[PDB]
């Protein structure tokens, strides 16, 4: 589970 | 589906990119100069950890970048982080010729690079940029269609009409402001090239500067965030 | 020299400067290994480098630099001017690359397979865009002057700039000789030099992978990268 | 270099 996948959401 | 982008005129491209811009960054404030590549590496990590965070929340304020799955807005900025990171230092680096400012408060010379393994022909590279984009005159607003084109054309090609859509609105909103400033229509075309050829330098420098931070990771030189262990590791 | 030419002279120069097409030695009823494989794309890029170097003494204004820029930039861009040429021969071929007349593979044939798939993927957006002969040339020419020119007296380069202009120009040319309104113009210029970047990124990688039998002109072809 | 040479010829 990437951070980056976290920082885009909302 | 129909993306608002493609409904924007050139002047409301040209001033969501300009507001979209993410702020200048500031290095620590001790007053060392780096020379070792520990000290050197040590504030780049830092500044480009803090950079990153901007970056992520300016993409998503380029037009027609919402528009994409998650999973390709993740693609894109994982392809193109490290060129957007450059093509940013190389735009603040232009009214110092010879040196890169990597901050307002972290001015290199190239001096500074001979100090590290592997690093003064990338800086040599960037300093050339960085002139050729000051002998164009290349202005902010031109500036800010080249950095969202690098961020949707550099990992198109990896993964799709939509991002092709919203390139050609990027090229339409280049033309506009060259229009704008008075160029010839020959001199219009040539100046859209001449800016396009550079992105292929500016990606050269990329692939060198990611083979580069590669070998940090591995020689465990400098703690890498995870964030950064991530970006580098979809480079792999 | 190369400044005096019109557009349809300049595209007529490159067209008469065209490499041949060279075939390989492949056999379909010798078994290959991953190393005689290769073995046979080395021998073929091998072969292909010679001829490139004549090609690049007739490309407009390239005669016009000394010996050490000459070489400077054949160095540089001799990996992207191979793949760009593969990809041109590859466009009507769906999913294969066509290295020779009698060498067509497709991905599944590998060992690289990243780099395969990024010269399908390449040759694949050229046939969308239904890339013109002319188009072809005049972008393998920008390849040769451009790849180079920010890494190498500021005479040579001013003047490397200029032949790129007039590159520019003879695209522009063909496409309103087609037909294309100048808004379409100035698209189809922007999609075909940013296919350059991939095409840099292409180079780039497949560098990084090689880090392969290697004759003794890519050998030193290969040092100028590393 | 090779590619030196080949260029005068
Ligand atoms: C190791 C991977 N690659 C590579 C190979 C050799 C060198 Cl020197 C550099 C790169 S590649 O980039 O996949 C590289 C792209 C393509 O497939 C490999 C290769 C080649 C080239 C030279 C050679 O001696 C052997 C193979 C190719 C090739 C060969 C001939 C062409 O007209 C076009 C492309
Ligand atoms: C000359 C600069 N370059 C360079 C190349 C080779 C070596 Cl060995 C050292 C540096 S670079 O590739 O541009 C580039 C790689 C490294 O420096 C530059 C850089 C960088 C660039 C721009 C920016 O706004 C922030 C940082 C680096 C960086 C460092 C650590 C990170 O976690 C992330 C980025």
């Amino acid at each position: 589970h990437k951070i980056l996948h976290r920082l885009l959401q909302d | 589906k129909n993306s608002l982008a493609l409904s924007l005129t050139a002047d409301q491209m040209v001033s969501a990119l300009l507001d979209a811009e993410p702020p200048i960054l500031y290095s620590e404030y001790d007053p060392t100069r780096p020379f070792s590549e520990a000290s050197m590496m040590g504030l780049l990590t830092n500044l480009a950890d803090r950079e990153l965070v901007h970056m992520i929340n300016w993409a998503k304020r380029v037009p027609g970048f919402v528009d994409l799955t998650l999973h390709d807005q993740v693609h894109l900025l994982e392809c193109a982080w490290l060129e957007i990171l450059m093509i940013g230092l190389v735009w603040r680096s232009m009214e110092h010729p010879g040196k890169l400012l990597f901050a307002p408060n972290l001015l290199l010379d190239r001096n500074q690079g001979k100090c590290v393994e592997g690093m003064v022909e990338i800086f040599d590279m960037l300093l050339a940029t960085s002139s050729r984009f000051r002998m164009m005159n290349l202005q902010g607003e031109e500036f800010v269609c080249l950095k969202s084109i690098i961020l949707l054309n550099s990992g198109v090609y990896t993964f799709k009409d939509h991002i092709h859509r919203v390139l050609d609105k990027i090229t339409d909103t280049l033309i506009h402001l060259m229009a704008k400033a008075g160029l010839t229509l020959q001199q219009q075309h040539q100046r859209l090239a001449q800016l396009l050829l550079i992105l292929s330098h500016i990606r050269h420098m990329s692939n060198k500067g990611m083979e580069h931070l590669y070998s940090m990771k591995c020689k465990n030189v400098v703690p890498l965030s995870d964030l950064l262990l991530e970006m580098l590791d979809a480079h792999r």
